[PDB]
RNA sequence: AUUUUUGGUAAGCAGAACUGGCGAUGAGGGAUGAACCUAACGUUGAGAUAAGGCGCCCAAAUGCACGCUCAUCAGAUACCACAAAAGGUGUUGGUUCAUACGGACAGCAGGCCUG
RNA sequence: GGCUCUUCCUAUCAUUGUGAAGCAGAAUUCACAACGUGUCGGAUUGUUCACCCGCUAAUAGGGAACGUGAGCUGGGUUUAGACCGUCGUGAGACAGGUUAGUUUUACCCUACUGAUGAAACGAUGUUGCGACAGUAAUUUAAGUUAGUACGAGAGGAACACUU
């Protein structure tokens, strides 16, 4: 019982912003701090390319800081906000000033809440709980 | 070994009409004409006699040896092709999703739709001298008829095989268009 | 469905036999196989019937 | 494992059996030669099939009871064990070695017994009445299946397991000529003291 | 190396016997290549050969007669560069038992028999 | 041994088209034409291997002087320092652990990659032909098909079309 079985639909191009190993914010309100990123979903590489997650992809992560409960065990999530620059339809680059993710089981559920800070609009499409779950998308 | 002389008789009966030029046949009666060409084998095909055609082959060798009955044969079916034409009706057989069917009024081109629900459209054209045909009481069925057992036949082929039934167990599902009458004398 | 028709399907499909050996299709009631692999070998099989 | 029969088959050695120049020599896998009714009379079971072999080789024991045992369930199923008698004619005597720091000597431990097998040896033989002998041919000949190599199947015209044609025999049945041990007929002479023939009883 | 041989699963392995040979040896043939086949060498011309060849590379038969063979993996030969158990309604021979106008086989028929 | 790179094998892991099933569907297994294309990211270990965490259509098995040190690297192995253990009276020894311990040369020929280029049927431009050589795209997912066919139920496809 893994995989990504709740998005909705198609996620658009993202410039990939966190390779494998990179850590995150986390903005539920699970308890875990952080995420420190595993895998990320659908990808086969190249010879020596470190797997890559951006806004809107499902990781697959395990958490450094946070409530001795969740730590220390493999757990899926949804990146939220992502630093590296990617660009939208209208050909402006875009950024936000953190990491962040929300840790989800695979049907695409979050386990909390608050989303604490906005949630891009390229997460929202892809996954309605999540959306649902959102203060502010931009 | 090495056989000396075989021959086979083809009879020719009312308003019949036989050619024999260079091996290359012609056959004309009540229903049309029809040609083949037998360049291929070395065999002898006499000028016929409004009764027989008669066709021998010399210093000939087992296998050489079939090749005579077998064009021989295949005279049978010109002729009978000529005389009574060759009608042959296929079963359209579906479980659950119903095959529909658009035949032109040449009679030259089939359109098979829904097949097992699939959303493809299946083109067959049949071959020439060849006409297909559906009646309101043909209970599910389509009718190829012409002169040339060939063109005939393989149309039915060309059909039933356009809707081969693939990747599933093929015992349980048997949906296609089958032919269920060959050989028909009209 | 209409079993008049099943009966035709049946004999187009479940009807032949099997190669032991090449794994070919072969007409059914016939003693060689015509697939040059196994050199048209003797052992055949009735093709496995459905079940009732 | 046991090594590949395809290493023995050829008879490269002067003979090695099991004598008091060899020591811990083990047994061989093939115990019993006889199966079926055994105490048939000649009359009971007239004709013989043979597996005669072809070639000239060196049969594994391991290999002659496989044969046998398959040719006796295959006989015993398909007649009844009262219908034949079954017997082995060869006997694995020589004994095969294996070799087990480098080549210093090569002399090797007893690995198994094996039978030398020539060109033209009855291995197998088998007595049966007229209505069952394709029967017989037919196990043998599975039981061939068990063998290296070539060997090939026979109908005697020989009475039973006996020396004499089946003519002869039946001759010597009219005449009182023949007296009977089992699979075995004993034939009279002019020889003989007469203080044995019967009518000096 | 031929034949005979022992240890060894085996080896272009390790050992022995008789005659050679190769080493110490060229020439023609096995395309090629120590120990195979012919054949043993002074310089040179002719003729006829051995081994092996004669469709072209290549001297010399696309000679003249027989049988057998079609490969959607043909075949093409001593030592030599490997193939087995097992299979084929491909084709051709041969072996042993059978049928037939007191009409067979097969097919279609028809009621084992019958057209 | 790994890194780097190229090519070959097929006893095919995946992808294409099929035959078979104790093949309902889904999944799976056996076989055929077949490498054309692909066959990944990390823990520990010098590792080949092994074992685990993962993604994936798949995470196939091999060859090329156990491919590849004037291509690297130098962790392992195998000099000279030194520790322990065991052995030896000893000097010393381990097919047992530890720790420190150099990695030279290309300007030659070829090979390959690129770059100029004399000269025949007169010279010199421009526009072309094209022998031959090399070739390239491979997959996946989503929508729809559709909660559909099949199936008692659980479950659960595909072709076409679109992105
Ligand atoms: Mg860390
Ligand atoms: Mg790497
Ligand atoms: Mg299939
Ligand atoms: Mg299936
Ligand atoms: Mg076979
Ligand atoms: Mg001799
Ligand atoms: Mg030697
Ligand atoms: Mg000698
Ligand atoms: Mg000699
Ligand atoms: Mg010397
Ligand atoms: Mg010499
Ligand atoms: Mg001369
Ligand atoms: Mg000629
Ligand atoms: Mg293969
Ligand atoms: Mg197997
Ligand atoms: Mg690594
Ligand atoms: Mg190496
Ligand atoms: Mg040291
Ligand atoms: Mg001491
Ligand atoms: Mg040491
Ligand atoms: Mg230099
Ligand atoms: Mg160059
Ligand atoms: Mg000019
Ligand atoms: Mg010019
Ligand atoms: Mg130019
Ligand atoms: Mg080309
Ligand atoms: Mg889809
Ligand atoms: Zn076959």
């Amino acid at each position: 019982a893994r995989g990504r079985g709740g998005q909705v639909g198609t996620k658009a191009k993202v410039s990939l912003g966190l390779p494998v190993g990179a850590v995150m914010n986390c903005a539920d309100n699970s308890g875990a701090k952080n995420l420190y990123t595993i895998a990320c979903f659908g990808i086969k590489g190249h010879l020596s390319k470190l797997p890559s997650a951006s806004i809107g992809d499902m990781i697959l992560c395990s958490v450094k800081k946070g409530s001795p409960k969740l730590r220390k065990k493999v757990l899926q999530a949804i990146v939220i906000r992502q630093r590296r620059p990617w660009r939208r339809r209208d050909g402006v680059f875009i950024y936000f000033e953190d990491n962040a993710g929300v840790i989800a089981n695979p049907k695409g559920e979050m386990k909390g809440s608050q989303i604490t800070g906005p949630v891009a609009k390229e997460c929202a499409d892809i996954w309605p709980k999540v959306a649902s779950n959102a203060g502010s998308v931009v | 070994m090495r056989h000396l002389l075989t021959e086979v008789n083809v009879p020719i009966p009312d308003k019949v009409t036989i050619t024999a030029k260079q091996r290359v046949v012609e056959v004309k009666g009540p229903l049309g004409t029809i040609k083949r060409a037998f360049r291929y084998a070395s065999v002898d095909i006499q000028k016929p006699t409004a009764d027989n055609v008669k066709l021998q082959i010399w210093q000939a060798s087992r296998k050489e040896r079939a090749v005579l009955q077998s064009i021989a044969s295949q005279i049978k079916n010109m002729i009978r092709g000529v005389t009574e034409g060759y009608k042959f009706k296929m079963k359209l057989a579906f479980a659950h999703f119903p095959i529909q069917e658009a035949v032109a009024k040449d009679g030259s081109s089939i359109e098979i739709k829904h097949f097992l629900g699939e959303k493809r459209i299946r083109r067959i054209q049949a071959l020439p001298g060849v006409k297909i045909s559906r009646k309101d009481e043909e209970k599910n069925t389509l009718t190829l008829q012409g002169i040339d057992l060939n063109n005939v036949s393989q149309t039915c082929a060309l059909i039933h095989q356009s809707c081969l039934v693939k990747e599933k167990d093929i015992r349980q599902f048997l949906d296609g268009i089958y032919v269920s009458d060959k050989r028909l004398a009209m | 469905m209409e079993p008049t028709i099943a009966a035709l399907a049946k004999k187009y499909n479940c009807e032949k036999k099997v190669c032991r050996d090449c794994y070919a299709r072969l007409p059914p009631k016939a003693t060689n196989c015509r697939k040059r692999k196994c050199g048209h070998s003797n052992s055949l099989r009735l093709k496995k019937k459905p079940k009732e | 494992g046991r090594r590949p029969a395809r290493c023995y088959r050829q008879p490269k050695g002067k003979p090695y059996p099991k004598s008091r120049y060899n020591r811990g020599v083990p047994d061989a896998r093939i115990r019993i030669y006889d199966s079926g009714r055994k105490k048939a009379t000649v009359e009971e079971f007239p004709y013989v099939v043979h597996i005669v072999s072809d070639e000239k080789e060196q049969i594994t024991s391991e290999a002659l009871e496989a044969a046998r045992i398959a040719a006796n369930k295959n006989l015993i199923k398909f007649i009844s064990k009262d219908a034949f008698h079954l017997r082995c004619r060869v006997h694995p005597w020589h004994v095969l070695r294996i070799n087990k720091s480098g080549m210093r000597g090569a002399f090797g431990k007893a690995l198994g017994k094996a039978a030398r097998v020539d060109i033209g040896s009855i291995l197998f033989s088998v007595r049966v009445k007229e209505p069952h002998v394709k029967y017989a041919i037919d196990a043998l000949t599975r039981a061939k299946a068990k063998f290296p190599g070539r060997q090939k199947v026979v109908t005697s015209q020989k009475w039973g397991f006996t020396k004499l044609t089946r003519a002869q025999y039946s001759r010597l049945r009219n005449q009182k000529k023949l007296v009977t041990d089992g699979s075995n007929v004993k034939v009279i002479g002019e020889r003989g003291p007469l203080s044995r023939l019967e009518l000096f009883r």
